[PDB]
């Protein structure tokens, strides 16, 4: 098929008695989820019989560079559904149980050490929001990702590497960093650079405001689900009618989330 | 009102069915996530509800 | 383009064309609910028992 | 014009899903057969098609 | 249907977990308005309350419930109790929890060496006295499934910090254990589960506590 | 569940040619069927102790 | 035709069930089942209907 399925429940209330007295009861709410495949990426490449005879090989340079760009698209999705989720709003048939999609400002300034503080301001904020949630136990699970602007600021700040504060941290000179908040740090070139469509669909779709998270918290196995209906693969067949050799590359998957209540997104506002 | 038993009320039958089938996965996906809220989604659902209520109407419910 | 597009068979699409999805959800073992939680204060204070005296 | 932003129109998307989810059993079943298509059950479908209407008309669609 | 029963026994045993401990602390926010008896006066000691000041700076704010915190710690060693300050527990809210961490003083390595990081989220003592951190505190007024004892009005949500002795400060008092129980009803055509028990929390020397409350938040 | 799914299709035509022509293709329909259950039938009776023991 | 005209779709299978109540000093004996008929292919059947009856 081209779905999944997955189901939701609430919890229960406690009560008091006395003797004499008889016990009540309260039902329990449930609802459902759904996934769905709608689009096939590929690369393909054609080639001349004369023209393969008179010439030095050169397949394994095309079919080397085959495989990058489906690399990097699949980051790409992946870390462009992760900021999406910044937006949802629980109903209130499980209000209990689940929670709301949360997002923080940070606002710019001409000084790089107020810019990283207010940074940590809205990243500290963040953190609260998810200890309150009974999820503080595990916070050895969560990771941080962070666009490379956004990993230079954060060297600039008063703290997280002066000794007086954080030491064994991070160096300014070495340009190295390695917590936040008592979560680790990523360092990823995929984040999108201006508003425009994408191959995979009109779900990917990314407009000013998306483009301005350049920090985003996640868990990696609560948050998001992947369908997958055919794998990568590849086919280097002859046309043996038309005299040439065609090489094609092919696959068919999709990205949604599951449960946004474990995550957050971080906005640079009032940039130049 | 609605009408059975004549090839005309089952073939408008068959269309007011056919109308509401696609309504009814985008309901759902508006509710479920966030992933599918963009400005530009909403106008399929758009048209998709303004073809339903021309079924209805055709139909006679 | 190409020339079976007008006469492709479509298996879980229904209509005058293959327009309508028909097809089946594919369940398994899974269910969200709520977070778990541990007591933490247990020991800290004195305890006594009057069960059935 | 349909909205995704607040809790007022979060409640508004709710009803409008099992609004339609309640009336898409009983067009399939109004053509797929003729065991179900007594003068009686035709009047439940009618009352769940002018409840999907005034749920159309409050989610502003 | 598929069957459903388990996911429902966990959240009836995650429930209760939830409610102990806020009872738990409930009871220690309140005996702060312990008066003694008159007969037991000369050894008995009334409860204390110490408020803390809204500020729009950080620092400022953390150095406020500093000293509320210092005052409530000297009080206690004039009552002949400053040799057992290893003894005290400091539960604190996370938003406190947080606030601690800003203050220039306690993280700091030329005052207080060994005590926290501040990239780690850690933090060790305050005034001599070790701190908790836990998410049990109420949220808001209302009345509590374990009777009229303890009932939370506006004024005891605002207390987000606590000191007590574990060993001298409350005592537990038990008649039942948790225990469930399963069964069909024959006569009807449902099936029921249930999940209960017995016990209650109560006061035993209040004069060895006390609470820190923050006034005027926006 | 409550419910249960049968399927449903059409059906071919035959044709011919001579040498030299093409093949022609054709496209299959689907359409589906559901039942559901919603009703229980009974019977009960009662009896006292009284006059089973006699 | 006994193969391609109905179909039955099934819950529960008839069972019994007897038990005692004995706050109310008495027995109970029940049975039940759960399920329902559809029409698979309307196709193969007819039917013959009398008219102008007194």
């Amino acid at each position: 098929s081209n779905q999944a399925r997955i189901d939701r429940m609430n919890t229960v209330t406690i009560k008091g008695r006395t003797p004499g007295q008889k016990l009540d009861r309260e039902s329990v709410k449930n609802d459902k989820l759904v996934i769905t495949v709608d689009t096939v990426t590929y690369a393909s490449t054609v080639m001349d019989w004369q023209d393969d005879w008179t010439s030095p090989d050169r397949w394994a340079e095309i079919g080397a560079q085959h495989g990058y760009q489906h690399a990097r698209l699949f980051d790409t999705a992946h870390l462009i559904q992760i900021i999406k989720a910044r937006k949802w709003i629980a109903p209130a048939d499980l209000k209990p149980a689940f929670f709301d999609g949360k997002e923080y400002t940070a606002a710019y300034n001409a000084d790089r050490e107020l810019f990283a503080a207010n940074i940590i301001d809205a990243h500290r904020q963040g953190i609260e929001e998810m200890v309150r949630r009974d999820l503080g136990g595990s916070l050895t699970e969560f990771i941080t990702v962070v666009s490379p602007y956004v990993f230079g600021l954060l060297l600039d700040s008063k703290k997280l590497v002066n000794v007086d504060y954080s030491a064994g941290n991070g160096n300014f000179a070495e340009r190295r960093v390695g917590m936040v908040n008592g979560v680790r740090i990523v360092e990823s070139a995929r984040f999108p650079a201006a508003a425009g469509t994408s191959p995979l669909g009109a779900a990917f779709t990314v407009d000013a405001d998306d483009v301005a998270c350049q920090m985003v918290v996640y868990h990696p196995k609560m948050t998001l689900v992947t369908v997958e209906a055919k794998p990568l693969a590849t086919n280097k067949y002859p046309d043996n009618p038309n005299f040439s050799d065609i090489l094609d590359s092919f696959t068919l998957y999709t990205v949604g989330q599951r449960r946004p209540d474990t995550s957050f997104a971080v906005k640079l506002t009032n940039l130049p | 009102a609605i009408t059975t038993g004549t090839t005309e009320a089952q073939a408008l039958n068959m269309t007011m069915r056919d109308a509401v089938l696609k309504v009814a996965p985008g309901v759902q996906q508006l509710v479920q996530n966030s992933s599918q809220l963009t400005a530009a989604e909403i106008a399929i659902i758009q048209t998709n509800i303004t073809a339903l209520k021309a079924a209805f109407t055709a139909a006679g419910a | 383009d190409t020339p079976y597009k007008a006469d492709l068979s479509r298996v879980h699409w229904a209509g005058s064309n293959s327009d309508v999805d028909i097809h089946l959800e594919i369940f398994e073992g899974d269910v969200d609910s709520g977070f778990m939680y541990n007591s933490f204060f247990r020991g800290n204070s004195s305890y006594v028992s009057v069960q059935d005296q």
